[PDB]
RNA sequence: CCGCUCCGGGGACAGUGCCAGGUGGGGAGUUUGACUGGGGCGGUACACCUGUCAAACGGUAACGCAGGUGUCCUAAGGCGAGCUCAGGGAGGACAGAAACCUCCCGUGGAGCAGAAGGGCAAAAGCUCGCUUGAUCUUGAUUUUCAGUACGAAUACAGACCGUGAAAGCGGGGCCUCACGAUCCUUCUGACCUUUUGGGUUUUAAGCAGGAGGUGUCAGAAAAGUUACCACAGGGAUAACUGGCUUGUGGCGGCCAAGCGUUCAUAGCGACGUCGCUUUUUGAUCCUUCGAUGUCGGCUCUUCCUAUCAUUGUGAAGCAGAAUUCACCAAGCGUUGGAUUGUUCACCCACUAAUAGGGAACGUGAGCUGGGUUUAGACCGUCGUGAGACAGGUUAGUUUUACCCUACU
RNA sequence: ACGCGAUGUGAUUUCUGCCCAGUGCUCUGAAUGUCAAAGUGAAGAAAUUCAAUGAAGCGCGGGUAAACGGCGGGAGUAACUAUGACUCUCUUAAGGUAGCCAAAUGCCUCGUCAUCUAAUUAGUGACGCGCAUGAAUGGAUGAACGAGAUUCCCACUGUCCCUA
RNA sequence: UUCUCAAACUUUAAAUGGGUAAGAAGCCCGGCUCGCUGGUGUGGAGCCGGGCGUGGAAUGCGAGUGCCUAGUGGGCCACUUUUGGUAAGCAGAACUGGCGCUGCGGGAUGAACCGAACGCCGGGUUAAGGCGCCCGAUGCCGACGCUCAUCAGACCCCAGAAAA
RNA sequence: GUGCGAAUCGGUCGUCCGACCUGGGUAUAGGGGCGAAAGACUAAUCGAACCAUCUAGUAGCUGGUUCCCUCCAAAGUUUCCC
RNA sequence: ACACGUGCGCGAGUCGGGGGCUACGAAAGCCGCCGUGGCGCAAUGAAGGUGAAGGCCGGCGCCGCCGGCCGAGGUGGGAUCC
RNA sequence: AUUGGAUAGGAACAGCUGUACUGGGCAGUUACAGCAGUCGUAUGGUAACACAUGCGGCGUUCCGAAAUACCAUGCCUGGC
RNA sequence: CAUCAUUCUAUGGUUACCCAUCAUUAGAGGAAAUUUCCAAU
């Protein structure tokens, strides 16, 4: 799909409609001292193989695509998540598309 | 799920060697005063069949130069070595066959048999049937001395070590093809069980890693891994090279 | 004589103790979906949508029919304005069947991303203008439905907003599909709660909302082989017979275009059409899986007629001879061999003729064991392999009657 | 080391072709990607976090088939046709060489020809575009041997005619 | 203009069918409340208090309500509708009734067809089927025809035939 | 072929100076042995002996599940589920 | 162990079951400054925690708080009773 | 300068006869001429439809950029 | 009409700091050789 950079959209701490940042989501990086993650590794060390199950049947081959709204007034700056549907290519702010243009 | 025979082999009861009638331990005289400093002689008392073995080995028959007693030893027999003859060995020997003088003291190009690998080991090299080493080289700075041996191998040995002059006994026996199953039956029987060699692929995938198959296969490369464990190591084990061995 | 290592070869390395990485079917454990006109192979009828089936509420099945789906969209969302489309007719330099320009007809015959259906004309389409109601938040409800989730949806309410003069309209796509629990991870939110004797600070744990995904789509973490096989079962289910059925096979009618020098019908009968049979194969799964001995032959009886010969006859395109068609007809015959395990076929030779069949595809406590069809082996192809092969090859235990009946 | 251990093939004879792309195995770490603990260095109040470093192996590069194994398809072409030496193209790591063959290996198939028979889906001898032959996954042979598997002939005979 | 069609065509368009309504929670005045809605004690809703019983189609019938709960979750058949299939005692659906769970009379004999459902008995009477004899009942002076077969015909499901 | 016999009997065969036959002693023990290799043999037991225990192992699968009368009386369908 | 039904005792309580005191009796009886304790009498939130009727009349047509008195809803249907 | 189509261009073949390439011939190839064979066609005969008779035109299958050694000439044979 | 250099002013300019340059991070794009063009690249 395409979604602009830019987005005047409900900011929940001002209050109001404020022009918003748009971004793509990623994940951060595991920490190794998650409560889950250290339950894993006391549980994992010694013997008995893999304790828990691993993932293997992949069936979906793309991810709702996530925006990260950001706050552009500078007292506030708070964020939030923007999920969209399912889609394989995307872009922010690419190129807007134009009618009346020729496709040679 | 079976152990193949080779682990069978190392447990023995049954794969030990036949050491009935096997007339002594073939070994090189002690070192004592009389080696090192010196010469001390001894009469070859008779040649003698070893079973298993394919040199005949000589009765030597030494005087104990502190006892009364006289001291009897089991030589490697060197080839042209008869009784009644004199064996010397010392520092001080002569360089004629039977007689064994530490190779420091023997020129360069000299064929011995029966060698010290490490000094004062009582002879461990080039002791099988018709095998010789050449003396190659000496190095008086380490007192060390580079010995060529029956495979070829050119090995570095400490000078001191002692080997009798020329080549083994009974040489030349492996020209004579063995005519018939019972001629290599009577052979191993006076060795070890190993003879009636079983091909794996003849076996079933139970006993053996290339067994089974409803064609006689083997169905994975017979060259191994040096790492492969006991049971897999199975083969031709950390093979190099194959096939017909062309060039030197 | 004097001594401090018994002499020699190594030597701060071998090596051992403990961690760490790699290798590790040599061992260990375990797995190797489901549906299914038997299983497998193949498909997905496994989650989901359209028209039909569906019998004019709704609901309704099959590996029913015709299809579609795992997306796509910063506009193809949201208003507002102005326009009218497909196609046709008539004209117009170059210009032709098709470029562009007008005028006329134009109920949608176009278009609305996609499947199909529905819906749609000062629009829901086309072209522009501004935009982010695709935002924030409680509940209620509908759809599937157990009246549970999920997804999707409908009406509100509270905010904040866009648009337009305004009425309004909008919390994604004109409607009907395009999707995801717990656990875990990750991000986001609040001068948030707890981090346990108190205090500060990192840190961790909570609360609330998104995301990473389970397509077997209410969501295990998972390869084969067995002919060396085992167990619990199953006639819920295949491999015989028997049933039903008769596509297919076989056999027989009907009509009459033609064949037959002539002449539809002596003998034939195309285009069509009605049957019969169960010596073919299918189709099915009813009986049998605490077992009905699963090919052929040999032997032996009886039975059928859809008659090959023989008895009696009718018709011929019947001069005789030989041969054809048909009738009453199963009394009596229907052989010896080469090759093949063969049923089948084929040939030789004899013959009045060398018809076709049934009886649990008659008949293994009657035999035989050649073939298939266990375990041994070889080959070819296939598989990394164990192994597989209605692919050849060779070797491979044929049990019991003295009971009842039947018959003698 | 004329030894021990591990494999394949299977006397003699005569041979043993081509392929190192794949899969192993093996040799090399001095231009070096990936890489663990420890160690080192920095940032921080510290836990910690980050960076450099970095063994074997893997990757990269050689070797090796008597290691596992593998060893093409399509057109046109000789002055009767048939065949096609020759040519053209596609194409592989190499395209099956010497041999052998409807073999215990050939689906089609009871192949075609000859021979054996009165008659032979059997047998032997040939022919090979060989479903799917083939060279120590050994090829071709082969005297002697065989309670091996076939076919024919002589002799013999109740196997049979056909039973007593 | 004319011939012939459509499960996935349709202007029309049934029968059978599916909702709802057929009163006291109704009707009827009158006042009160409201922050909702507003030109307007407007609109709407919500409260109090009065007055109206010919109980407002037929027929039948006492209803309401809550706990705990087994077995079951292989079904099968038939009329009509209906899908695949040449068909099937085949496979799959709709409606209702059966069988399963169920005897009984009749269909000679049958799970399901027809009649009819069952405590143990006497009398009476029927259903569906029958009434030569088996076998209860036509042994009526039954009515009118039809038919001759050297393969007669003879009673739902049902157990054997067509074109000609 | 309910045997003489849980492998025997007859004829007929293979071999019979050698990888020959054989008695005693001795070694190897159960995922072990041993195997001129047939998954053969390991005490009538072998594609993992036998014995006791864990153990009354588990079984969505078979089989059975014991007196009488009285009343009421089904379902083989829905949704989800390796 | 749990759920519901039923019977009995006591009832905002209830219960000694553990402990103790005094042939059948290893019973029965008793304790109350032996109710420790269980379950009930209070819920809700993850947690810090918080934790279960009001109106009217006056002192200053509307006041933060002074006092005053009555004070645990309403509609409809409801066996019984009046 | 990778490329990617096209279409520009080379190739392998062409049912028989007749005539021309020669000093003269065996063959080709090519040019061609007439039938075949393709293509249209109108009658003659239909119950069918598929032929028949006659007239008028008429190569294919491959390979991009070629690429072909030499090309249509290869041979045999007569010079006192 | 266009652009640069100059000073004069203007209620104007952040000074722990402005701008041209040096650099890296944030987007848009070709003529030709090669022909016979096409749309690329």
């Amino acid at each position: 799909v395409n979604v602009p950079k830019t987005r005047r959209t409900f900011c929940k701490k001002c209050g109001k409609h404020q022009p918003h940042k748009v971004t793509q989501y990623k994940k951060g990086k595991d920490s190794l001292y998650a409560q889950g993650k250290r339950r894993y590794d006391r549980k994992q060390s010694g013997y008995g193989g893999q304790t828990k199950p691993i993932f293997r049947k992949k069936a979906k081959t793309t991810k709702k695509i996530v925006l990260r709204l950001e706050c552009v007034e500078p007292n506030c700056r708070s964020k939030r998540m923007l999920a969209i549907k399912r889609c394989k290519h995307f872009e922010l702010g690419g190129d807007k598309k134009r009618k009346g243009q020729v496709i040679q | 799920g079976r152990v193949i025979r080779g682990q069978r082999k190392g447990a023995g009861s049954v794969f030990r060697a036949h050491v009935k009638h096997r007339k002594g331990a073939a070994r090189l005289r002690a070192v004592d005063f009389a080696e090192r400093h010196g010469y001390i002689k001894g009469i070859v008392k008779d040649i003698i069949h070893d079973p298993g073995r394919g040199a005949p080995l000589a009765k030597v028959v030494f005087r104990d130069p502190y006892r009364f007693k006289k001291r009897t030893e089991l030589f490697i027999a060197a080839e042209g070595i008869h009784t009644g003859q004199f064996v010397y060995c010392g520092k001080k020997a002569q360089l004629n066959i039977g007689n064994v003088l530490p190779v420091g003291t023997m020129p360069e190009g000299t064929i011995v048999c029966c060698l010290e690998e490490k000094p004062g080991d009582r002879g461990k090299l080039a002791r099988a049937s018709g095998n010789y080493a050449t003396v190659i080289s000496h190095n008086p700075e380490t007192k060390k001395t580079r010995v060529k041996l029956p495979s070829g191998s050119k090995k570095v040995i400490s000078s001191a070590n002692r080997a009798v002059v020329g080549v083994v006994a009974g040489g030349g026996r492996i020209d004579k093809p063995i005519l018939k199953a019972g001629r290599a039956y009577h052979k191993y029987k006076a060795k070890r069980n190993c003879w009636p060699r079983v091909r794996g692929v003849a076996m079933n995938p139970v006993e053996h890693p290339f067994g089974g198959g409803n064609h006689q296969h083997i169905g994975k490369p017979s060259t191994i891994r040096r790492d492969a464990p006991a049971g897999r190591k199975v083969g031709l084990i950390a093979a190099r090279r194959t096939g017909r061995l062309r060039g030197t």
